[PDB]
């Protein structure tokens, strides 16, 4: 099999899971304001404008690429011991050529050890950040990523901000990227805060890290408490796509499946707290018989 | 108790009285408003200036305008208004931009 974030199934399911909130999507920002523009519109013009909005919001909503980790690259291009005796501190040679993709750039070093070594990954990146300055990035790593500052920013319920900080500062395949994204997911999980990142472009990372951590708990609980059935549906659907062969998957699939049967059979076959699911999956159910 | 008053212009004004020679009056132009959008102004004039401050106060509560504010700070749309040899022009700002005006107009 071959499941990954960029597969159409996973994509369309994660877009539907995420949701369009035009209020949280487009929200007041702290930038210097300008005076507001006004125009009179028809019902038609307002509808077309609304769709225009939704279209543009999607682009805002596009998921940040998730990727696996990079391995350290250690290779020496040459050695002359004669140079070693110069006892000069490290030299860093970057190529700046405007045509090149930044993974195709050549970044090299000569140490006092008289050897020609290629740049490490972090090194390589802070180099490109020097000569190709890109906004939001510090060239020396920003303090806020220490555990104290992390907890401080979590308290303030700012988690979207942190995850927006790493997208800009680090690289998606980096070590730190993964450490911070994942640790941050752990926080929203233990705090049950999942609805934060809901209309965010960050939702895809929520879904994935959890399906692959196999804790679907808080998201299912929340979804049923938020009165969203279809999302819990497509979510179990997802755990079945990223876990095709397991008791729960093949059994609760091939026996039969729909909202009630698949959500409750995956509520029985995922035991983290199945008592939680079964409780809430009753409550929503009850709240239907009263509303209908 | 809600109405603040500010003195816009105090001025020493004179006249010619057959008896007295010059005769000195004080005239103050004064505005009043509660901050809630209704406000006005009046003129008042008396021999002793204290008296005139009083007079303008009371007369000014008698002329109030309701001034309609957008989202309760700015004006609604730009206003370019020529009134008797004086042109007034005012642009509608967003929120962080406090009161950039002729000192009188700030007061008002």
């Amino acid at each position: 099999r071959k499941p990954t974030f960029m597969d159409e199934e996973v994509q369309n399911i994660l877009i539907k899971m995420t949701g369009l909130d035009l209020q949280k999507i487009f929200k007041p920002a702290l930038q210097e304001l300008k005076p507001p523009t006004y125009k009179l519109m028809t019902q038609a013009q307002l509808e077309e404008a609304t769709k225009q909005a939704v279209e543009a919001a999607k682009v805002r909503l596009k998921m940040p690429p998730v990727l696996e980790e990079r391995a350290p690259i250690n290779d020496v291009l040459a050695e002359d011991k004669i140079l070693e005796g110069t006892e000069t501190a490290k030299y860093v040679f970057t190529d700046i050529s405007y045509s090149i993709p930044h993974r195709e750039r050549f970044i090299v070093v000569r140490e006092p050890s008289g050897t020609l070594r290629k740049a490490s990954w972090e090194e390589r990146d802070r180099m490109i950040q020097v000569y190709f300055p890109r906004e939001g990035r510090r060239i020396l790593t920003p303090v806020i990523f220490k555990e104290e500052n992390l907890q401080t920013m979590y308290s303030q319920d700012q988690h979207v901000d942190v995850l927006n900080l790493c997208v800009a500062q680090f690289e998606p395949d980096s070590a730190e990227y993964i450490k911070i994204h994942h640790h941050t997911y752990e926080d929203i999980d233990k705090c049950g805060k999942y609805d934060l990142l809901r209309s965010t472009r960050h939702f895809g990372g929520m879904a994935w890290y959890f399906v692959n951590k196999k804790k679907i708990d808080g998201l299912l609980i929340d979804q049923i408490q938020r009165d969203l059935v279809s999302d819990a549906t497509s979510l179990v659907h997802l755990y079945h796509i990223l876990h095709p062969x397991x008791x729960x998957x093949x059994x609760x699939x091939x026996x039969x499946x729909x909202x009630x049967x698949x959500x409750x059979x995956x509520x029985x076959x995922x035991x983290x707290x199945x008592x939680x699911x079964x409780x809430x999956x009753x409550x929503x159910x009850x709240x239907x018989x009263x509303x209908x | 108790d809600d109405f603040d008053t500010r003195i816009l212009e105090v001025r020493n004004v004179f006249n010619m009285t057959a008896k007295e020679g010059r005769k000195r009056s004080v005239r103050v132009l004064v505005a009043v408003g509660n901050g809630k959008g209704a406000a006005g102004f009046a003129i008042g004039k008396a021999t002793e200036r204290a008296d005139a401050f009083r007079k303008a106060k009371n007369r000014a509560v008698h002329y109030l305008h309701y001034i309609e504010r957008y989202e309760d700070h700015t004006i609604y749309h730009d206003i370019s208004l020529k009134f008797k040899r004086t042109h007034i022009k005012m642009k509608k700002q967003p929120r962080g931009y406090g009161l950039h005006c002729h000192r009188a107009i700030m007061t008002i």
